[PDB]
């Protein structure tokens, strides 16, 4: 089995979404020199981790790992098909590629989790 | 930016006492070696001396020694060198370099990053 | 199929290039019989036993070493280190006397004329009420002049006051390894033709680094690690006559040092619990200090040296070695820390030779200093107390840093010399292959599911 | 759009529809300024983890608009439904209700309790 | 009514700047009435 | 015009004007400056 | 202890007083010896 930190970083894209876990486990792991610096680097590792899950947390994906949204997917973001994408590609290249265009998936998923909500807050009072 | 500004200089008969003076803007010279270099027509960059950081030590050549001297003013940011007892040798132009370090080596100093327009000593007749 | 939806993972394998604060690790020890160690290992968190080494494959990752944020912050971390253990002893402010000094010819040498004075001045005793007048030997280099059986004086306060070191703490070097907080990797090039920039086809992940010992040395790196196959030279940019040309050899070579004179030290006081700790007297004749290195391996060494460095001169050129010159002993000559003595020894006998296309034994005398300044500052500086008996050291030369000469425009003459300078490039002969990488964990990826509602 | 605290004056009805805005930067961000940096730091991430996990044990962390099966008591506030959200400020809603909100968190965390364990017992029967 | 000038406190130089800011912390929590039920 | 309790005379009354008024001011004396010595590095620059 | 004199060399009489030709005792970099320095110091810094 390809355990470790940072194994599969090299391994395609389909097969890297198996240890998700590992790279998420190991991500909080928590006057002489090593005074005010290290309990800046913790505090400021912290402030990361709770950023991250605050923003994971408002698109609707609540626990973690995989989640699927509406959003649908705009064909001029990537020209490229499916089976070239998750077959013979590594996640660096992509998200190599994928740079400029991606302060607007943030807000599209922001906005269709908001309509969904009031949808279904509308939709409750009914019955 | 580091900038070096230098004055004095000009014509000065065989035999007398001349004083240039290197104005340093940009850096404090308490902890960085500030050197002095010479360059004659149809030579190449030689040497003349400097002045390290170092207790305040200073170091010349062996073609100058006993004539030259060279003292630093911290408060007001200033090298000054003295020339005294000029020979026909001198006439040349005249830089003040450094280089931000905290040591003089005296092969180095033609090749350093920052330096100064320079100016000219002429002795004649 | 005909249309793909947007799906949002979180921890998956992506990092970038970023900076943070690394923080220490060294072997536990017990930390029992250890008579405070300047770099002190109660400071920073025991290390494990066993390490972890990920090999990641398929992956090729751009090195730069010449622009590594590590150095700096080692450099800040043993500075820090260092200003710890001297704040706790004395300090020797009244010491600015007129000193009344004269020669010592005790069965001397020749070779040691002068170079040592006799010196005797006034000091205060406990109460602040009476004088005691006192002697020592204090070596040439750290007294001038004054007023041009004549007046001396110490040559350190007409600017600052000295911080006399501690007299029970040591100086020698242990290693250190440097860990990466959580949330970050470190990354480390397994190669052996890398030079210290770009790509390398494989690297691992480490937990952290090997021990790096933190040896204070010029003009001749010592006690370093080698690299494999054959030597290496590294430089920033080795077209231009103003950058250092660090070479790393492949075989060490082996150098005795040592101090043959018998010293003996001597307590005075000089207030309510500050001592001063004097030389005074040197049994038996007296005779320089020097070091010793071998002539075979040194001109083998120096061959190979030439034979790998005649790929960017060209196969023609003539490769001539000179000495160095000018003043600054510090910088001119070899400056190790053997046994707690601070050395200067005078290498001119190794770099002299010229190479065309086509049990002897080096001895180099040294000089020996009281009065440093290290980790160069200003308004700073150290007085190290006598080493009573003889001193003898060996150590593994494996490297260099030497300098083009340049000017010839137009010639075949290509002549290079030795040259220490900057404290920097002594630990970046050390942390060449080894990166800090932030990683971020988010991603988005097109795939066909729908949130169902 | 509108930022900061921007519907601070709007009525409830349009209030309730930004509130994303103002969740987002509840959390963005020797001599002086050492401690007492990291200390006010240390304590807005505090701040922060406790109203989560109060939120949290209610039964919620769908965040935002959460419902809850606790019957809203005439005593506490009895004048409309309308008056409230559509000509009415949050600001002189919290005026309004101030001694009323420490016995509706009770009431809120026992009848999460009470439906968990039916729940827990329901899947366990079969 | 007779004015003469004064200082002394150094405080009153820098009350003379700061005379339109305030510092506020928001609550982000509310609790409102509406119809709606959890559904179980 | 700005005061906490203005009816008592234990508090200022702060004014704050409405167009500038501008106000030159010179010392004409030359004034030269030498340094000495006072320990180990230290100077006591002082008027001369 | 300064010893401190008046100083009269082409004042305004309106600046009558107001400066001191003060001279005094200091330590130099070596404890041994001293020096005679002087200075001149406004009338509100030195008390008799
Ligand atoms: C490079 O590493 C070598 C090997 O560690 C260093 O030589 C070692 O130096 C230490 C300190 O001078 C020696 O320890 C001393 O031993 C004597 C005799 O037992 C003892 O009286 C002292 O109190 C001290 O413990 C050690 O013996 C010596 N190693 C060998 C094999 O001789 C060398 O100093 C390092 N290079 C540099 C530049 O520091
Ligand atoms: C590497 O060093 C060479 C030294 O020659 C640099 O080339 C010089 O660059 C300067 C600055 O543009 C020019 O004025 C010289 O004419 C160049 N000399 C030659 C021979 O080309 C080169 O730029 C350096 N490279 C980097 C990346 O700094
Ligand atoms: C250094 O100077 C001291 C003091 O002048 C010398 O010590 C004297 O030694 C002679 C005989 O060796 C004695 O008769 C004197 O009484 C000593 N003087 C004092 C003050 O103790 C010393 O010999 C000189 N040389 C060395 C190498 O220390
Ligand atoms: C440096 O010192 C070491 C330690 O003495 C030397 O190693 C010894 O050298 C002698 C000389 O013949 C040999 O007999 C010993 O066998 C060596 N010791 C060991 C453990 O092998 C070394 O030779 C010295 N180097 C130089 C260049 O003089
Ligand atoms: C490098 O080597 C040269 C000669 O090999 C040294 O030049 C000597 O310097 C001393 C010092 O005054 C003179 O007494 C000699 O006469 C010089 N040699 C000759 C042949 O004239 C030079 O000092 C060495 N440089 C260093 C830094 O040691
Ligand atoms: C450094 O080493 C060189 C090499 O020996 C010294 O140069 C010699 O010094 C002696 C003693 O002064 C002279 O007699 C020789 O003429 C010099 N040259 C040669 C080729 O032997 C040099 O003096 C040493 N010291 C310094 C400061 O450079
Ligand atoms: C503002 O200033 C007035 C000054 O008159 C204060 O009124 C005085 O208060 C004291 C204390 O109670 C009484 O002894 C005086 O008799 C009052 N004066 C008058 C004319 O009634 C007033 O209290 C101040 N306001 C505040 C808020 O402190
Ligand atoms: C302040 O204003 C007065 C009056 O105009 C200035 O005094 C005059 O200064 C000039 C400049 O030398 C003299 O020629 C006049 O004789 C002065 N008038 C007198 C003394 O009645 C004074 O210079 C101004 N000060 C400033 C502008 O700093
Ligand atoms: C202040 O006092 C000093 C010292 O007493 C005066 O300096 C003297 O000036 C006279 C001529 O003016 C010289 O002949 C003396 O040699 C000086 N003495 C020293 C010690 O330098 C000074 O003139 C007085 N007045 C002022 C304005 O400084
Ligand atoms: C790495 O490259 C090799 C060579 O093509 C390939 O077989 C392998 O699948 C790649 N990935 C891993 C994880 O080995
Ligand atoms: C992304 O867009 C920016 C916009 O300027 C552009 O500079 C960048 O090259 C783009 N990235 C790629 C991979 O094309
Ligand atoms: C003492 O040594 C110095 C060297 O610094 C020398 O100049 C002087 O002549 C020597 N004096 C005697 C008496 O030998
Ligand atoms: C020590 O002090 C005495 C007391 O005056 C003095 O005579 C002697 O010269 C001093 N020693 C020196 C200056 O070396
Ligand atoms: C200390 O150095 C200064 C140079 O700034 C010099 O003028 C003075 O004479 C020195 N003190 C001595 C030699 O006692
Ligand atoms: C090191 O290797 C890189 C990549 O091959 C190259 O660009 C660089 O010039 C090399 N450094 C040298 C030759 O000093
Ligand atoms: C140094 O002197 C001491 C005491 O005189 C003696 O015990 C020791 O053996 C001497 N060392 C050498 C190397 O002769
Ligand atoms: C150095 O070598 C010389 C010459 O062989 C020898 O006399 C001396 O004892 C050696 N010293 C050391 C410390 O090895
Ligand atoms: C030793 O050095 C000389 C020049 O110093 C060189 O000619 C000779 O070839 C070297 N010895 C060997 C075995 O290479
Ligand atoms: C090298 O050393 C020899 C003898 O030690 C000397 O004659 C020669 O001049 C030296 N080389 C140079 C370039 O001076
Ligand atoms: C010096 O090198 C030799 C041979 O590689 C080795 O056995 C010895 O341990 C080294 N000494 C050190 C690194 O102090
Ligand atoms: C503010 O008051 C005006 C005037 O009654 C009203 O029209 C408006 O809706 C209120 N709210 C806002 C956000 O403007
Ligand atoms: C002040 O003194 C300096 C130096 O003596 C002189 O150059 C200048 O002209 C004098 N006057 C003014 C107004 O600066
Ligand atoms: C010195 O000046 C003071 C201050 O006005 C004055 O009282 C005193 O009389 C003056 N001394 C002389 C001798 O005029
Ligand atoms: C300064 O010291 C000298 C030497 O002790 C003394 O004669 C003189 O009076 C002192 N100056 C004073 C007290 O103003």
């Amino acid at each position: 089995v390809f355990l470790g930190f940072l194994g599969a970083a090299g391994s395609t894209m389909g097969a890297a979404s198996m240890t998700l876990t590992v790279q998420a486990r190991n991500l909080l792991s928590g006057l002489t020199v090593w005074g005010i610096k290290q309990l800046q680097a913790r505090v400021l590792a912290v402030e990361r981790y709770l950023r991250d899950q605050q923003l994971l947390g408002i698109w609707g994906c609540s626990g973690k790992l995989i989640c699927c949204t509406n959003v649908p997917w705009n064909s001029s973001w990537s020209n490229r098909n499916l089976s070239e994408i998750w077959d013979n590609m590594t996640w660096l290249q992509w998200d190599k590629e994928i740079s400029n265009y991606t302060q607007i998936i943030y807000g599209l998923l922001e906005e269709s989790q908001n309509q969904q909500e009031k949808n279904e807050q509308d939709l409750l009072a009914l019955d | 930016q580091v900038q070096l500004q230098e004055s004095g200089g000009g014509s000065v008969q065989p035999g007398g006492s001349l004083r240039l003076s290197c104005a340093v803007s940009g850096l404090d010279v308490e902890s960085v070696t500030i050197g002095w270099i010479r360059q004659a027509p149809g030579k190449e960059r030689e040497e003349v001396g400097c002045i390290s950081g170092n207790f305040d030590q200073t170091y010349y050549v062996d073609s100058v020694k006993g004539r030259f001297t060279i003292s630093r003013v911290n408060e007001e940011n200033t090298v000054y060198l003295q020339m005294d007892n000029l020979k026909p040798e001198d006439t040349a132009t005249y830089y003040c370099v450094t280089d931000r370090q905290f040591y003089c080596a005296l092969h180095r100093l033609p090749v350093s990053q920052y330096r100064g327009q320079g100016t000219q000593v002429t002795v004649s007749s | 199929a005909e249309n793909l939806w947007v799906t949002v993972y979180y921890g998956v394998p992506v990092w970038k290039d970023a900076e943070t604060t690394l923080f220490c690790a060294s072997d536990a020890k017990a930390y029992e019989t250890e008579k405070h160690n300047v770099w002190a290992t109660h400071a920073c968190v025991p290390t494990d036993p066993n390490p972890q080494e990920i090999h990641l494959e398929n992956v090729t990752e751009e090195f730069n070493m010449w622009k590594n944020n590590m150095v700096e912050q080692m450099h800040t971390d043993i500075i820090s280190l260092w200003d710890q253990s001297l704040k706790p002893c004395v300090k020797l402010t009244p010491l600015c006397v007129t000193l009344q000094c004269t020669n010592v010819t005790n069965n001397i040498t020749d070779d040691m004329r002068g170079e040592l004075k006799n010196c005797s001045f006034n000091m205060t005793t406990e109460l602040r009420d009476k004088k005691q007048k006192v002697y020592s030997l204090f070596y040439r280099l750290d007294v001038v002049q004054i007023n041009e059986n004549k007046e001396y004086r110490l040559i350190n306060c007409n600017t600052s006051a000295c911080t006399q070191a501690c007299p029970k703490v040591s100086f020698e070097p242990i290693p250190i390894h440097y860990c990466a907080p959580a949330g970050f990797a470190i990354l480390k090039c397994k190669d052996k033709k890398f030079n210290g920039t770009g790509p390398c086809p494989s690297v691992s992940t480490v937990q952290c680094t090997h021990g790096i010992k933190p040896v204070v040395s010029t003009q001749l790196l010592l006690n370093g690690s080698l690299a494999e196959e054959e030597v290496m030279i590294r430089s920033e940019n080795i077209t231009n006559n103003a950058k250092n040309i660090l070479v790393q050899f492949n075989t060490p070579v082996q150098i005795n040092c040592t101090r043959p004179n018998n010293n003996t030290r001597k307590s005075i006081r000089i207030g309510p619990g500050q001592a001063f700790y004097a030389t005074g007297d040197i049994i038996g004749d007296i005779r320089q200090a020097h070091c010793n290195v071998s002539k075979a391996t040194w001109n083998e060494t120096l061959g190979k040296v030439v034979k790998q460095l005649r790929k960017h001169f060209g196969n023609n050129t003539i490769i001539r070695f000179a000495n160095s010159s000018g003043g600054d002993l510090e910088v001119t000559t070899h400056s190790f820390n053997c046994g707690g003595e601070f050395f200067y020894c005078n290498t001119s006998g190794l770099f002299n030779s010229t190479w065309i296309s086509n049990n002897d034994s080096i001895t180099l005398p040294c000089r020996i200093k009281q009065i440093i300044n290290m980790w160069q500052r200003i308004g700073q500086c150290m007085y190290a107390p006598p080493i009573q008996g003889v001193i003898r050291c060996v150590s593994n030369i494996t490297g260099l840093i030497l300098t083009r000469d340049g000017g010839s425009t137009n010639s075949t003459t290509e002549t290079f010399r030795p040259g220490g300078g900057d404290m920097r490039d002594n630990w970046r002969s050390e942390l060449y292959k080894y990166k800090v990488v932030k990683i971020e964990p988010l991603g988005v990826a097109p795939t066909r599911c729908k949130r169902r509602v």
